[PDB]
RNA sequence: UAAGGAACUCGGCAAAAUGACCCCGUAACUUCGGGAGAAGGGGUGCUCUUUAGGGUUAACGCCCAGAAGAGCCGCAGUGAA
RNA sequence: AUGGAGAGUUUGAUCCUGGCUCAGGAUGAACGCUGGCGGCGUGCCUAAUACAUGCAAGUCGAGCGAACGGACGAGAAGCUUGCUUCUCUGAUGUUAGCGGCGGACGGGUGAGUAACACGUGGAUAACCUACCUAUAAGACUGGGAUAACUUCGGGAAACCGGAGCUAAUACCGGAUAAUAUUUUGAACCGCAUGGUUCAAAAGUGAAAGACGGUCUUGCUGUCACUUAUAGAUGGAUCCGCGCUGCAUUAGCUAGUUGGUAAGGUAACGGCUUACCAAGGCAACGAUGCAUAGCCGACCUGAGAGGGUGAUCGGCCACACUGGAACUGAGACACGGUCCAGACUCCUACGGGAGGCAGCAGUAGGGAAUCUUCCGCAAUGGGCGAAAGCCUGACGGAGCAACGCC
RNA sequence: CGGUACCUAAUCAGAAAGCCACGGCUAACUACGUGCCAGCAGCCGCGGUAAUACGUAGGUGGCAAGCGUUAUCCGGAAUUA
RNA sequence: UAGGAGCUAGCCGUCGAAGGUGGGACAAAUGAUUGGGGUGAAGUCGUAACAAGGUAGCCGUAUCGGAAGGUGCGGCUGGAU
């Protein structure tokens, strides 16, 4: 379906993911629906989680699914933890 | 019953289409050839491209005659047109495909390559 | 909503309810900036042979009722 | 080096089309005769549709036909009805 | 007259093949006339409808058809010359 | 308006005019000669030439038949006191089917295509949509087969030709409600037509498993199932404009040109078919020819801008060729089917097969452009709760000063 | 990928730049042959026994793992004004 | 019975890709030989034009001569007396 993924950047052996929620029928670096935020877990300490969680309230409620690695940083950073009450509507 | 001056359609893909027979190999005075005999012949009509070119002097083997053969059990087989196949003087063909059916007596002259390539041997 | 509602003026009403209005405006050479008049007729379907000769017909686009019939009639002003 | 799906699909679509030419041919049976027998004000001039509008929605209740084609059927069927 | 098809012969000599009518099409070259029936293609019996021609027109009926449909028969329908 | 000078060149000697030439940048460059190391990109531009081999799309016992092996209590002992040699408890796995999904994704190529193809701006009162998410209708009934097993045959072959059998959440018949549907009236713009209640013959779903604990089940959680809305996806249809050149291409079309009726499409009509007038299209160069995927993008220009596409992204077209269909929500399907063709291959000669423009590799041509490389660890996708497999996508290594620091 | 990268120490001043002219354009010159010959050659041109230009060799010069040639688009160029 | 209806099958005619030729058209390649042009050497002959270049040019045209040139008729000066 339409789903959040990990679309990367950066030079050799160094990724810079900006997340994208888009269809699974596209390639991993293909044309998108929405580039929400970035996620650079590859640092010395931080995962550098920048998130604009306002639009997960839309797409996860009418068709978008978190998928098995983009699902559990939301359970880690707390993006879906705010959605936990927002899914409790 | 192929003699001097008859025209045979060519039944392979070597680039010849029509061939005119010059001699029937065999003995002195041998007048007619039939299925299985080797003739020497000119190409009177070639296919563009193709290995053999117009005006060449080749030898062929006769498959398919109109007055076909008698076999030992008194059965006969006739065809509707005279055809031939250009050979490589070791009884290999010069083309690579054979079109049309082919008489069984081609195996007695050891033309195994022709007999294999043909759609069904009759 | 609506559809596109462009204007024109007839040239030749074809036999049995096909009028052909004329649109023309002014395009430029962008290398030069000098504009020049140019024309592009967009053929309208007349529903009841409403438009006449001389009429500065304002029409409105539709989806194709036929092979050419992309536009339908709203406004007709005069006749010669 | 064709994989086992291509040799499996050709036989299951041999039998699935045998299930598709089961009912669609039986529907194209029905549009050959129940179409030809609803007309001309027959014995069942208004009751023949209880098999026709039955079966053209039997094609619509599965993946046999488009529903707008089933709407296209009732367009010319119930105009006669 | 099987198969072959000018291999005959000084030489395709002789024979074979073409042929009527209708319809389609037709080159180079030319003194603009022609070439030209160029070449090359297709059709043709009988019965019934018919809308309709030449009309036999009075009209389909009286014959060929206007010529279109649907059929029937034979290996072959200008079935011979 | 951060740019805009140049060097020479017609004599016996000048001014003008003129082309021509070099100085300066860049290249997927390549070649002669040279060559330290890292950090980096790019990597057949020719033959859309032909291909050996490897080899690249799968998926699930938590569907249910099978059948196999088989742990599993496993007797009496086979007395060689150790195995199962028997039975059934037989799991899990194997099979190999039937089954649902996927096959249209990822990947590759620019031949065709000078065009709505692409770009860009609109529009559908002509739009569709499996799965996903939410919304409600709810899951009644009967069910044969059917591979598997047995049986006959071919052929070294390959893989088939026949005889009886087998389960299902597979499958098919019976009635159930819906903005279905054509018959009767009240909304406004886009003439036709719409708009949301209307009110009516109608219309039919249907799937049951492993199981938390219960109730030897119940909301069916799981994951579906089929009925009426939506959200979404991508695609369709219709008009603006940007879109090569030749008149040593001017007269172009005749289902054409408008309309008239049937189709049928998610819808439209000349789209085809019977009818009507020759009309419609045109020098603003229709027509035709030749050439070329398009755009973003690159690049240098003071700006006026216009040339490249290896790049790197978005869209279109293609998958030996040329046709026809099936299935599927979505195909006229790059490792589906049939037909026809051309090439190639195996043969025990009876008939069998194959389509590297998926990734390396081979030959060819070329001046020349990567290892018959590694691993899926990450990501990302596929069916499955998950685990698992597939990754020749991807992430890396090789090799090259070809180029940047 | 990968014990690769990195860090420690030991190490010798260790083992490493190439190329075209030195005419005027343009900064980098002089001798041997050489006798319009070999040959260079971006335009003008050098060599006919005293060549800075050829070919032979030291300096330098332009700048570095490149240098030079070849071909290809643009500026220089307002010869599409 | 499987007779109707349908279906598999059977025929029967519309449209078909490819094919098969068939004529051409168009395009490219090649062809014994040839005839215009360019470059070199200008080997050769003549000296036409530039000096009123020994007997001013120039155009359109026409004719002869291998060519240069020869002449003739209209027009032009881009010419001496």
């Amino acid at each position: 379906a339409v789903k959040i993924r990990l679309t990367r950047l950066g030079s050799k052996r160094n990724p810079f993911y900006r997340i994208v929620v888009a269809d699974a029928r596209s390639p991993r670096d293909g044309r998108i629906i929405e580039q929400i935020g970035t996620y650079n877990p590859t640092s010395a300490n931080a995962p550098e989680i920048k998130v604009d969680e306002a639009l997960a309230l839309k797409w996860l409620n009418d068709g978008a699914k978190p998928t098995d690695t983009v699902h559990n940083i939301l359970s880690k950073e707390g993006i879906m933890k705010k959605f936990d009450e927002q899914k409790k509507a | 019953m192929i003699q001097q001056e008859t025209r045979l359609k060519v039944a392979d893909n070597s680039g010849a289409r029509e061939v005119l027979t010059i001699k029937v190999l065999g003995g002195s005075g041998r007048k007619t050839a039939n299925i299985g005999d080797v003739i020497v012949c000119t190409v009177k009509n070639a296919t563009p491209g193709g290995v053999v070119k117009k005006g060449d002097v080749v030898k062929a083997v006769i498959v398919r005659t109109k007055s076909g053969v008698r076999r030992n059990d008194g059965s006969y087989i006739k065809f509707d047109e005279n055809a031939c196949v250009i050979i490589r003087d070791d009884k290999g063909p010069r083309g690579t495909r054979i079109f049309g059916p082919v008489a069984r007596e081609l195996r007695e002259g050891n033309f195994m390559k022709i007999v294999s390539l043909a759609p069904e041997v009759l | 909503n609506d559809r596109k509602v462009y204007v024109g003026k007839v040239v030749s009403d074809k036999m049995d309810k096909t009028i052909t209005v004329l649109v023309e405006t002014y395009k430029t050479h962008k290398l030069y900036g000098k504009r020049v008049k140019y024309s592009k007729k967009y053929k309208t379907h007349d529903e009841n042979n409403s438009a006449k000769l001389g009429d500065i017909v304002k029409i409105q686009e539709t989806r194709p009722l036929s092979a050419t019939k992309r536009f339908r009639l709203v406004e007709i002003v005069e006749e010669s | 080096a064709n994989i086992k799906s291509a040799i499996k699909r050709v036989k299951t679509t041999e039998k699935a089309e045998a299930r598709n030419i089961s009912q669609k041919s039986a529907m194209r049976t029905a549009v050959k005769n129940a179409k030809t027998a609803v007309s001309n004000n027959a014995d069942n001039k208004n009751e023949l549709v209880s098999l026709a509008v039955k079966l053209v929605d039997k094609a619509a209740q599965s993946n046999l036909i488009h529903s707008n084609k089933a709407d296209r059927i009732k367009s010319q069927l119930m105009t006669a009805n």
